[PDB]
């Protein structure tokens, strides 16, 4: 809350958006720990722990916490680091859990 | 979606820009002729006296 | 004569007298409508002209102008926006005059001559 | 804001009913009696007047002009 809200874009996409899948390098991951400087640690669904930058259009536009499903784009020149591109608000995450693009051993439910 | 393809792909915009060919471009006089052309175009063929000289006046 | 035919086609195009086609022409001849009929003999298999003649026996007089494409051209089927013909092909192959419209002396003399035969 | 998706249809297609054009259609309606008298193969409709031909499909005759009010069993 606050007087900040009226300065915003007022982009009201409350209705159910169509979830975006993974495309040739964009992959799903889970936030493991929150770091500083606007950077996060994402355990990808491949047995690797990538370091994902909180990225443009996402920095102060959506607020993300520990244990959040996420979509992240890799970089072919440097595999260790990557960029968080989209965030799924815990509803379509269930849908992906049933469809199982990610290993179901990562069970994160409220 | 949010991003059409993989992000930061080392020259994405240059890769996907439409390659537009050069025009036939008749020969431009060069040397002293270019300076004569500029002198004629600016100081004996004053086109837009209103405002500034406005060389390269965008059409609108 | 060539003049009276264009005159009658004008007088029937103005007041909607042309039965442009053969089904409308056949219906007009069967009714008490078709007062004149021009048809072309350069028709393949010739049965349409025979049917027109038979319906003409039954509204009697008929004319035997050739050049079906030209017949349609000077029959007024064309929109003819320009001075020259602006359409590729258009024809009638049978034209029936129902409404006599305006009357000219040369045309009535011609139709009397054709009735006399 | 509005979040509309591409519409997906649970129906193959409905096709425009193309009119059945018939070449040399008019002559089939009539019959030349050897360079002279002629007859009509189809039947005439009384309500409209002379000339209009009745439609025969099966055990009845049907009109086109006053089509709705005339369909008489054969
Ligand atoms: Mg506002
Ligand atoms: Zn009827």
């Amino acid at each position: 809350g606050g007087k900040k809200g009226r300065r915003g874009k007022n982009d009201s996409d409350g209705p159910k958006r169509e979830l975006i899948y993974k495309e040739e390098g964009q992959e799903y991951a889970q936030i493991t720990k929150m770091l500083g400087n606007g950077r996060v640690e994402a355990s990808c669904f491949d047995g690797n722990k990538r370091m994902a930058h909180i990225r443009g259009k996402l920095r102060k536009k959506v607020w993300m916490g520990q244990g959040d499903i996420i979509l992240v784009s890799l970089r072919d020149f440097q595999d260790d680091q990557c960029d968080v591109v989209h965030k799924y608000n815990l509803d379509e995450a269930r849908t992906l859990k049933n469809q199982g693009e990610l290993p179901e051993n990562a069970k994160i439910n409220e | 979606g949010k991003v059409h393809g993989s992000l930061a792909r080392a020259g994405k915009v240059k890769s996907q820009t439409p390659k537009v060919e050069k025009q036939e471009k008749p020969k431009q006089p060069k040397g002293r002729a270019y300076k004569r052309l500029l002198y004629t175009r600016r100081f004996v063929n004053v086109t837009l006296t209103n405002g500034k000289r406005k060389m390269n006046p965008s059409p609108s | 004569i060539e003049d009276a035919l264009k005159v009658v086609l004008r007088t029937s195009l103005v007041h909607d007298g042309l039965a442009r086609g053969l089904r409308e022409s056949a219906k007009a001849l069967t009714r008490g409508e078709g007062q004149l009929a021009v048809l072309v003999e350069s028709v393949t298999e010739e049965a349409i002209s025979k049917l027109v003649q038979g319906l003409a026996t039954e509204n009697v007089p008929l004319i035997k102008v050739a050049d079906a494409k030209q017949l349609g051209e000077w029959a007024g089927l064309g929109k003819i926006d320009r001075d020259g013909n602006a359409r590729k092909v258009v024809g009638a192959s049978v034209v029936v005059v129902k409404n006599w419209g305006a009357d000219t002396q040369e045309r009535e003399i011609l139709l009397e001559h054709f009735s006399q035969q | 804001g509005k979040k509309r998706k591409k519409k997906v249809y649970t129906t193959p297609k409905k096709i425009r009913h193309k009119h059945k054009k018939v070449k040399l259609a008019v002559l089939n309606y009539y019959k030349v009696d050897d360079e002279g008298k002629v007859a009509k193969l189809r039947k005439e409709c009384p309500n409209c007047g002379p000339g209009i031909f009745l439609a025969n499909h099966g055990d009845r005759f049907y009109c086109g002009k006053c089509h709705s009010t005339f369909a008489t069993q054969k």
